């Protein structure tokens, strides 16, 4: 991962 | 879907918002009918309906002016494509009511006059308009197929591999020995058909009944599966006639240096080599920036017309910066320097496929975006960039390390008012 959950 | 989605809304309704027309995506659904339609048309929206005027077309999103609203405090954005939104005489061919919005009941005690006025000589939706649409908004693939697929893991390999997920045009592609894999648009370069490792000579891993087949399909006759996905479902930008019948548009020999898009970073064009000429134009590359360590192992398969290939001095020339050499330095960096330390010759500019289509985007056109580096993720995005045939695209208030060089043609970008047609998760700026 890099872009947590949004 | 279950978790939501951004909604484009806040920013279609401000006059410096500009979004690439659906026309710009050729693998858009509803890409060719699209340009039929027009910034004037009268069209019957809303069990009840009325009559409005599309005074503004961003993307896939309309916006829809009744009839007889003096002004513009009533209009309203629709998703054109999958709106509740018809040609102007589907109410009198079904029996359906056209009733004034309450707020301008008043005007008239009878509307079929002022209607009737309205409506004559006036354009509406183009002839099959919705089926159209829904036609292209079809996969060539179905559920269980199995196809041959970059190994996420082992970049120079394919992998055999299962369609197991369909949400517009896009497929998950879960590998054979697995739970892993990736989404990929339908038609992206690096998923192929059965047999296509073993016909053009790139590396395969699959189980051991299929590798006898691939071999025993090359000894003498192909078997086809019943869920093999085949040639005919795959895009190619080529076909093989090229190759064996006429001669070969074959021209890259093994160690002409390059410059390529990172296959592993997108924001990033390196000086490249060609490790392996394979089979039809398909050919082994390896960028020079990684650590050397790639020994067959992250080498990547281009084909010698794909547009993320450049001559040497491409980013020079074009303002782009490159991404030097490992062991080298950006302000430094020279070609000229490379090509003496390293012995090496550079491919000429005739080798490559040079040909710019009048793919109609401009900088700071709004888009939706496939982030690459996580490509179950469609994302805002902006053309940051557009260099001839190539854009620069910018994921809207991440930094510029998430961007990503992109052919115009690409699979991975999409009009604004994509995600909600398809049915996807559409991921707005961070915070
Ligand atoms: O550039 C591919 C793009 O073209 C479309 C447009 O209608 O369809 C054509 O290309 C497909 C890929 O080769 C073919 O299979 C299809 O028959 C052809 O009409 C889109 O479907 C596709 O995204
Ligand atoms: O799921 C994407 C995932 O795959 C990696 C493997 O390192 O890259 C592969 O898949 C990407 C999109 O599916 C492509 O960007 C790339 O060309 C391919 O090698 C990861 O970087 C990424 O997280």
């Amino acid at each position: 991962h890099r872009k947590v959950l949004r | 879907g279950a978790m939501g989605s951004y909604d484009w809304l806040p920013r279609l309704s401000k006059e410096n918002f500009n979004a690439a027309p659906v026309t710009c995506f050729p693998h858009a659904p509803g890409c060719e009918v699209w340009d039929n339609l027009g910034v004037g048309m009268k069209v019957e929206v809303e069990t009840s309906f009325w009559v409005a005027t599309i005074l503004e077309i961003k993307g896939y999103k309309a916006l829809m002016s009744y009839e007889g609203f003096d002004t513009d405090s009533h209009d309203f954005w629709v998703n054109l494509c999958n709106a509740e939104v018809h040609s102007v005489g589907w109410c009198a061919t079904r029996g359906k009511p056209l009733i004034p919005p309450r707020t301008i009941e008043h005007k008239y005690k009878d509307w079929k006059d002022f209607l009737v006025g309205r409506l004559s000589g006036a354009r509406t939706l183009p002839s099959n308009f919705y089926n159209k649409i829904n036609d292209s908004l079809q996969s060539r693939f179905r559920l269980g197929l199995n196809l041959e697929c970059v190994d996420k893991d082992r970049i120079s390999q394919v992998r055999l591999a299962t369609v197991t997920k369909i949400v517009g045009d896009r497929l998950f592609l879960r590998y054979f020995d697995s739970d892993d894999g990736f989404w990929c648009h339908e038609d992206s370069p690096i998923i192929h058909p059965v047999g296509w490792a073993t016909t053009v000579g790139h590396n395969l891993a699959a189980p051991q009944d299929y590798l006898e087949r691939m071999l025993a399909g090359r000894e003498a006759m192909i078997e086809v599966h019943e869920d093999d996905a085949t040639i005919e479902l795959f895009k190619m930008n080529f076909t093989f006639d090229e190759y064996y019948s006429d001669g070969k548009t074959n021209s890259f020999v093994e160690g002409m240096k390059l410059e390529a898009v990172d296959p592993l970073n997108l924001s990033s064009i390196c000086p490249a080599t060609v490790m392996a000429v394979l089979k039809f134009g398909y050919m082994m590359i390896r960028i020079d920036s990684y650590q050397p360590d790639a020994s067959g192992s992250d080498w990547f398969c281009y084909h010698e017309k794909s547009p993320c290939i450049f001559p040497a001095g491409f980013c020079s020339v074009n303002n782009i910066s490159v991404t030097p050499p490992n062991g080298y330095d950006s302000r430094t960096f020279t070609w000229e320097g490379y090509l003496s330390d390293t012995g090496a010759v550079a491919a000429g500019q005739h080798l490559f496929h040079d040909i710019i289509p009048d793919h109609g985007f401009e900088v700071g056109m709004s888009l939706e975006c496939a982030d690459l580096m996580d490509p179950r993720l469609v994302c805002v995005a902006t053309v940051a960039r557009v260099v001839g045939r190539l854009l620069k695209v910018h994921f809207d208030g991440w930094t510029d390390e998430y961007d990503q060089w992109l052919d115009c043609e690409s699979a991975d970008i999409y009009p604004v008012g994509w995600c909600v047609l398809v049915n996807h998760k559409l991921e707005g700026p961070p915070r």
